[PDB]
């Protein structure tokens, strides 16, 4: 259990076993206490197992992210020196084409046709005070509880994993070249529900045959629990994908 | 919960090793965590000589054909019986070549009954039974959330902001202004939602911005998506007799 | 710049004159097959040169033109390449 | 501030130069693995220092930044601590 | 043109199009996607012959 980290010691390449508490709390900063009530995780589980597959219908995918390059991009911003904010009409505004240099971060905000002010743009400087090293797989191992607690079930334990500091993207956009395909997110499917097939194409150096044989089988890796040792087998994932019930 | 005799009565047959994918988990040394997918995808076609059974279930009726190789292993409503290599799990990242065995593992959930023995129609009908006069989602809310989830040109800057916030607390009350501007822009752009992929974000939206900088027809979505999860949480509360911690 | 009733008189020497307006207005006041198509060919080249000259003259007052597409990367290891949608850059 | 074709030439001495625009424009006009990542590392630190310097320069003209969260209390017995939502404080 | 109507909602999409006009092209592509997914369920999965 490690606490907040700064630009001082980030060490993206760390591969050890250690997870971060992002500025552990709001106020306290005392040793080793969780900063949310128990039912919080229950509501999270409800949301991710009961409402997401209701709307997505087997499209989402848990994605492993490249925390080095996202930070390498949030830093390079382009803003001039003005006392007062004037608006997007003025050639000093950070969204006007003149001060839009190539491969900056402002060009991305223009790719989405969103409208922002230079102040909120500069606000992004706060993020370097609590980093996020990497995304890592986990692997739980629990035994059956007091219900299925027969002598002949003492060792029939389960195996399920999850991502720490991961990210779930909704629908893959393969047909754009405004960015590299596997730029910031590499596919890391954790469960049979959150495992599409178009996201494997985002992974650099994809095989000529794996993608052909990737539609009819969920591509969950064999270091994140298989379909038989997990608490959420395939039939429930198949259910949410081939029914039509007014969402 | 007595399957001790069934295993002893099933292993008398030598082996029926057909594949090894769906019934083997391996621990990984803390090597690369981004290149593990590289090492796995390259090995994957070597783990599936023939098609894995659990992946594509047999059929609705052809499961009851007088000759298929699945009735031989579906003989209890509360368990699963498959074939897996003769190792102790987890195992090495390279899959071994040992003669198989027949293991067992209880379905912890009723949803894990294969579709051939619990048709999707009955499941939808049970859901629609439970769905009456409990709580719903106004069509405006769901039209927005599905439009969001079904979009194919979702602005990547939102994913960047998600990855950089990573569900903290200080950073969200720091970036509230930018997040509000983004939500407002996207709403007045395509009449959808935003940040719906993450859960901590959809919580922070309605617990911090809420009555404030968001429009009166945009905050309704983010309040509906939370009150619905709240009703879902309350659901299991009235399907449990008051008992004692066991 | 030339006379329309004779196709044999058009060439790079006379078409260098000015913008495509001169070409079109010359062709407007008119009053074997190898001659006319050879003439069509150099006329095409001449009007293309006229059009690029017009664009030069008008582009002396416009914004710089960025590369539209990402992924062409030489110093990639430092920055991630990001293209630009030329939705509107008018001046 | 440096030449792109050589990664061994970037360091805190040369990156102190100016705002991230100089870094990005330098990397824009380009034309074993330990060298390039060590270079990536100090380049990251350099651009962070550049960004905090830019924020200093622009923040010399902005409003004071209050504590956002309540409940951190030393003289609590007198006043009840109340945070501030940074919804908009632009100038 | 097919490539045209695809590039429309790929690049233009959320951008210069009005809040309403882009829905036409979005629907015209989601329909083709649904028709493509149709045949995806009428073939019992087997091995390439």
């Amino acid at each position: 259990h490690i606490l907040w980290v700064e630009m001082a010691q980030v060490n993206f390449r760390n591969v050890g076993g250690g997870l971060v508490h992002n500025r552990p709390v709001r106020n306290e900063n005392q040793p080793l206490h969780p900063h949310h009530d128990a039912e919080w995780s229950v509501l999270s589980k409800i949301y991710y197992y009961a409402v997401v597959p209701a709307f997505s219908r087997g499209n989402c995918c848990t994605m492993g992210v490249r925390y080095d390059r996202v930070y390498q991009l949030v830093q390079t911003m382009v803003v001039p020196e003005t006392d007062e904010e004037v608006g997007t009409d003025d050639p000093r505004h950070p969204l006007h084409p003149r001060n839009l240099v190539p491969n900056s971060l402002n060009v991305l905000f223009h790719n989405a046709c969103v409208a922002v002010d230079a102040d909120a743009m500069l606000i992004l400087q706060e993020t370097v005070t609590n980093m996020a090293e990497r995304t890592t797989p986990l692997l739980a191992s629990v035994a059956p509880d007091a219900g299925m607690a027969t002598v002949a079930t003492r060792d029939m334990r389960t195996h399920d994993g999850s991502l720490h500091h991961g990210l779930l993207m909704m629908a893959y956009q393969p047909n754009d070249a405004t960015l590299l395909e596997g730029a910031f997110f590499y596919p890391a499917p954790v469960n049979a529900l959150f495992a599409c097939a178009d996201h494997l194409g985002a992974m650099r150096d994809v095989g000529a045959e794996v993608r052909a044989a990737a539609q009819h089988v969920p591509c969950v890796p064999h270091f994140l629990g298989a379909n038989y040792y997990a608490t959420v087998r395939q039939p429930v994932a198949q259910h949410a994908a081939q029914s039509r019930a007014d969402e | 919960l007595d399957v001790d005799a069934t295993l002893a009565a099933l292993r008398q047959e030598p082996a029926e090793v057909q594949c090894a994918f769906g019934a083997y988990v391996a621990d990984a040394r803390p090597d690369a965590l981004v290149g593990l997918m590289q090492r796995f995808l390259e090995e994957w076609p070597g783990m599936m000589p023939v098609r894995p059974r659990w992946a594509a279930p047999a059929a609705a009726d052809q499961l009851l054909a007088p000759g298929n190789a699945d009735l031989r292993l579906e003989l209890h409503p509360a368990f699963d019986f498959f074939v897996a290599p003769e190792v102790d799990v987890p195992g090495p990242f390279a899959v071994p070549q040992v003669m198989g065995q027949v293991r067992a593992m209880p379905r912890i959930i009723n949803g894990n009954i294969p579709l051939a023995l619990c048709p999707v129609d009955f499941r939808d009908a049970r859901g629609f039974e439970l769905s009456v006069d409990r709580h719903r989602l106004a069509p405006a809310t769901v039209a927005a959330v599905r439009g969001a989830f079904r979009d194919a040109n979702y602005p990547m800057v939102f994913y960047i902001i998600e990855a950089v916030i990573h569900g903290s607390e200080r950073t969200f009350c720091a970036l509230a202004r930018l997040v509000a501007q983004c939500i407002q822009s996207y709403w007045r752009n395509t009449h959808n939602a935003a940040f719906v992929n993450n859960f901590y974000m959809v919580m922070y939206i309605n617990t911090y911005l809420g009555n404030g900088e968001l429009p009166e027809d945009c905050a309704a979505v983010y309040k509906d998506l939370l009150e619905h999860v709240h009703a879902l949480r309350r659901l299991i509360g009235e399907f449990t007799l008051p008992g004692d911690p066991l | 710049s030339f006379d329309p009733n004779n196709p044999r008189t058009i060439t790079a020497q006379t078409l260098e004159g000015a913008l495509p307006v001169d070409i079109l207005l010359r062709l407007n006041r008119a009053t074997a097959h190898a001659i006319v198509e050879d003439a069509r060919r150099t006329l095409f080249i001449g009007t293309s040169l006229a059009l690029v000259n017009l664009r030069r003259a008008h582009d002396k007052h416009l914004v710089e033109r960025q590369p539209m597409f990402a992924t062409s990367d030489y110093s990639s290891w430092a920055r991630p390449t990001v293209g630009l949608k030329r939705t509107f850059c008018p001046r």
